[PDB]
């Protein structure tokens, strides 16, 4: 009778670690097509499905001593080869199992963000990544 | 002992403790040890007959020891193919003849259940085996003996028997309980938990008859008597394993290709004596044609040729638990209502610890004539349910049709009562026989009954409607009773009763 | 293989933990096993009547040499068949009688008892923290027990004896994966 | 099993000192390569990698009587020749060590940027540069 | 029962299989069936007249 | 069927001593979170567990000739390092022995504070430290 | 077996006299750096120290016939240039010798504040003074 948190989650992407700090850009997306011929009573158009597209996924972490894993996975980059991954997003439960999953398909790095340097900065220290993909499944049983 | 200062490291497997401080409900427990010492080190039993108290199972342990290992474990093992593999099935049966002595498992049930400080009396020790389908016997003298001894302990206010049911008669069985019974009559300070004999159908030797007549008509005294006792049923299945060694049990080997004969024989071919086995043994190869290679062996003398069979026995093995009489978990259940509510609630719609189940199912309808009989013969049930597990359902005594004394708390709130007022006029006895006294006498009784008011023991908006105390001469004493050195003090109290049933009526809401 | 063993061992605490097996490994500096292990050949190795079982060093195809296996010399011991578990347990009592090491010469009482179950609890907790331990929650992942009448009795208290009871939930690994075919059909 | 800060570190640029206040930039992107042929049953692209680029790096310093060095490198360019260097900024521990560097290849500034003033500023005079660079490399052991 | 750690590999032919999740519609199943045991190696019939709890065709099975 | 005074009690720290004035802040917290969808007939939210909250702990004592340990506690700091400790405070009984315990995990201290000074300040010097923690347990058996 | 009092002590900063009414705010604070990754079976966060403040301090004293000094040291400002000095503050003993001492680096006055007059205030005229200061030592031997 009550509604899913939004804190208590993993995420597998083939690195030593699954914590994260955030997790952005779970979307699907499709086209319109339109059109009305001039006969028609209406002065409006007609609609239909059109082709689809995916967002990019954003991954945020703290630094730590001695993991280069975001940079590693970046370096595998050779003109137009990467390793490609299957990336496993779960929301989990109170015995921490999966309840809901996003599954995604053939992902790899286009962009990693370093941390700003501040003399007053009293703060953590937070790595990013974005990454492309060609396609997400959404689990819920 | 130890002789290095500083921290040292064991590998143990057991079951964590549990102790508890109870001051209303301490148990006595009359039955068979290992042994009965005082001291470690000595060269025989020296408390046989002698009761001694207990603070926790350790304690019991130090000065009693154990359970006695079973002899009635086998084990057998079957090789057979499925379209042509190999598979085997290992099955170990439920024993048919079981050690009879309790006590042991009993008090683990005891403390497991929230139970405090508590007296043993031993009657004896173990004895052993005749053959693996010939265990010892209970001796009825002795569980006798040792009723006759704790009858001179104050501090006792519950009797039990651990190994009653064990008895090699019911008449036995029946004439015990009517002794401790008349005990409590006398004494005026007990109270008796009972156990059927059997919690199926028995053979008499004569006839098959019913536990729940059998005893009715077993127990034959009047309400005097049927007032300080209560009796429950059926018996429950507890957590506990049984006690044994690998050294003791035998295991059978059948097999769709037989090897049991051939093997010994490569063994036994690896002086005349000798000569002599092998012939014998060679001339049995035509004979076996059921049996492999482990047939006839022990589980401790096997664990080096296949020690995946010695383990997978014994995981077997400790699939099976020890089912006992709900009697002493009782015990345990009573001091913890006494703690949390107090003496005079009920002793129920509570949670038994360490019980899977019942061993006999009760339905509703079967419970009619547990609770209300022509005979006031009440027994109570222990049933499960849906989302709360084994709960104890019902609080009458065995004179369930008595207006004054049918429900188990009124009777067990005036035991206490009582106890506690005479402890306090003691401090009189040697006192003059006069005004002086008489006052200081009933002023002390009625500050006591004040406390049990305020704590909502008694009935009554004020202590007024609750109780009252009389004393003097012309009221409760005459010229004579002042001459022969007589005090009389008459004492009355307004007692709540509980509510048995609940009715709902439904109906379609209407204008 | 033994140094090269070490050297792995080393590698799986410090990016996975000690609670995980040893296995699955890939090999520094290994062109390839001396001798040729099939899958058929392998399964006397790992189980085994007498229960003295021996891992192997295998070769796959695209990914070298791989630590395949990890039991213990008792591989049918239901407790400790696995290196990791056992390996767990070690870890686990060597660093806390270090921290119970300062209170050896403190009195014997209800006071001490206290400081050092809290103590043992408080450690028990980070390891369940960090994945370590089986449970939802604390309770369900181990517990500590100290006290007169529980642990200890009259004797222990006047020979100067103090006894500590700790069990603990400890995760195993699954070994075999098995896949079924079939044509798909309405 | 804790993360690192963000306010203690270093910068080495050639100059004769190595404290500042702010330092920003340090990123790494890649392009992304498109394409779909008209038989597929998907309707939606396939994407490989494409060209690398790199961010600008951004220094703030505050003014000190006597320094002028971030005017004496910017006049070091003539028409098309300027002073390249190699910039090294690392996070340190409480030994004052490195933990995680960042390794810049053939820097120069592109800009040199002045404090602006106030009858009531009450505040440090902070000047900053930006600085062009040819790659970025990501140590962390 | 396997030896040797890895993937194995069969080949059969079944329906998929379906589970759910049911708190207020329970039914009993009164009636024959191949056998009734509690255990896989056992020299009877345990469970003829004895209810007993089912998760799914495979237990029941 | 009396309750428990408050004056009788004692806490081990790590340091040489064991008796205090003053205790105070050992409190637990959780947050909610709220929602409603616009069907209900109720016109008021329903309620669930958030994420958990602890308070800090604050001890006061009064300051002795030779004995400096507030400060050499605080004085462990090095840039993200500091010595933690277990916390056990404990309710007594005439005995001297526990009645009530507090268990606090992984403490150190934000602040140490010192006594003022008054030339008509007829009273003791109280000195005392606030502690930082991640986590309380209660015992009462 | 006894504390100390709070009412014998002396201040040595630099002018003519070391007697004073009042002292306060010799104190010591440290910021808290909070973590939690999403995988945590905790639902709270992980501390660890920060950057570190100090309090400025408050000096009382009354005013005598031809002491001007609380002026003279303020007047000592010239745009961004004071006289700084080093503060000793002192507990003394039954001798009149140290037993608690505090150390206070690079002090100057942020302000100075003169005493109310009124027609019936029957009592002493007090000045005060507050300090800025970069950094305090406790020494307690």
């Amino acid at each position: 009778s009550y509604p899913l948190s939004k804190f208590h989650f993993s995420v597998e992407w083939g690195g030593t670690k699954i914590g994260f700090t955030e997790v952005s850009g779970l979307d699907l997306e499709t086209e319109i097509i339109e059109y009305r011929h001039g006969a028609s009573p209406e002065y409006s158009k007609i609609k239909m499905p059109g082709m689809q597209k995916f967002s990019n996924i954003t991954l945020k972490r703290g630094t730590f001593k001695s993991d280069n894993e975001y940079f590693q996975w970046y370096n595998t980059i050779n003109l137009n080869k990467v390793e490609r991954r299957d990336l496993t997003i779960s929301l989990l439960n109170e015995e921490h199992e999966p309840v809901v999953t996003w599954k995604v398909k053939n992902a790899w790095p286009l962009k990693v963000q370093s941390t700003d340097l501040k003399g007053d900065g009293n703060e953590v220290a937070i790595e990013s990544m974005e990454l492309a993909h060609e396609g997400l499944v959404i689990q819920n049983e | 002992t130890y002789k290095t200062p500083g921290v040292y490291i064991e590998e143990i497997t057991k079951f964590p403790p549990s102790v508890a401080q109870v001051e209303t409900a301490i148990p006595a427990f009359i039955g068979y040890t290992q042994f009965a010492r005082t001291k470690p080190s000595v060269d025989s039993d020296d408390l046989i007959l002698k009761p001694k108290r207990i603070s926790s199972l350790l304690d019991f342990t130090t000065y009693y020891g154990g359970a006695q290992n079973e002899q009635g474990i086998t084990v057998k093992l079957t090789d057979t193919l499925i379209e042509g593999a190999e598979n085997r099935t290992i099955n170990v049966p439920e024993p048919t003849f079981k050690s009879p002595y309790l006590m042991f498992y009993s008090l683990q049930m005891y403390f497991a259940n929230g139970g405090g400080p508590c007296y043993i009396v031993s009657t004896g020790v173990y004895d052993d085996w005749s053959d693996s389908e010939t265990p010892p016997t209970i001796n009825f003298s002795d569980l006798e003996s040792g009723l006759a001894v704790i009858r001179k302990e104050d501090e006792p206010t519950l009797l039990l028997f651990p190994d009653a049911t064990n008895l090699p008669t019911d008449d036995e069985f029946y004439s015990l309980y009517n002794s401790a019974l008349m005990q409590c009559n006398d004494l005026q300070d007990r109270f008796t938990i009972l156990d059927t004999y059997s919690d199926q159908t028995y053979n008499d030797g004569v006839e098959d008859l019913d536990p729940i007549p059998a005893l009715r008509n077993g127990i034959n005294l009047t309400k005097d008597y049927l007032k300080y006792g209560a009796a429950y049923y059926p018996f429950v299945q507890t957590i506990l394993n049984y006690q044994y060694s690998a050294d003791e049990i035998v295991i059978q080997h059948l097999s769709y290709n037989p090897n049991a004969i051939a093997t010994a024989l490569d063994n036994l071919n690896a002086g005349t004596r000798l000569d002599d086995i092998i012939a014998a043994v060679s001339a049995a190869e035509p004979i076996d044609v059921n049996n492999g290679k482990l047939n006839g062996r022990l589980l401790s003398d096997i664990e080096p040729l296949d020690n995946a069979t010695y383990n997978t026995i014994l995981l077997e093995i400790n699939s099976h638990k020890v089912t006992l009489p709900p009697s002493s978990s009782m015990a345990g259940a009573y001091a913890r209502v006494d703690n949390d509510r107090g003496v005079w609630k009920s002793p129920a719609n509570i949670g038994l610890n360490y019980v899977s189940k019942p061993s006999v199912t009760v339905s509703h309808e079967e419970q009619e004539s547990m609770n209300v009989h022509g005979t006031g013969k009440s027994v109570n049930a222990i049933r499960s349910f849906v989302g709360k597990g084994t709960l104890v359902w019902g609080a009458r005594t065995l004179a369930g049709n008595d207006n004054e004394w049918r429900y188990i708390s009124v009777r067990r709130f005036f035991n206490m009562a009582e106890e506690s007022i005479k402890k306090a006029t003691e401090q009189f006895v040697f006192e003059p026989n006069d005004g002086n006294t008489w006052v200081r006498v009933r002023a002390m009784i009625e500050n006591f009954l004040i406390l049990q008011w305020r704590a909502g023991a008694l009935a009554g908006a004020k202590p007024e409607h609750a109780f009252y105390v009389k004393v003097g001469l012309g009221q409760t004493m005459t010229a004579q009773d002042i001459l022969e050195g007589n005090m009389n003090v008459e004492i009355g109290l307004a007692v709540v009763r509980p509510a048995e049933f609940i009715i709902l009526k439904f109906s379609h809401k209407m204008q």
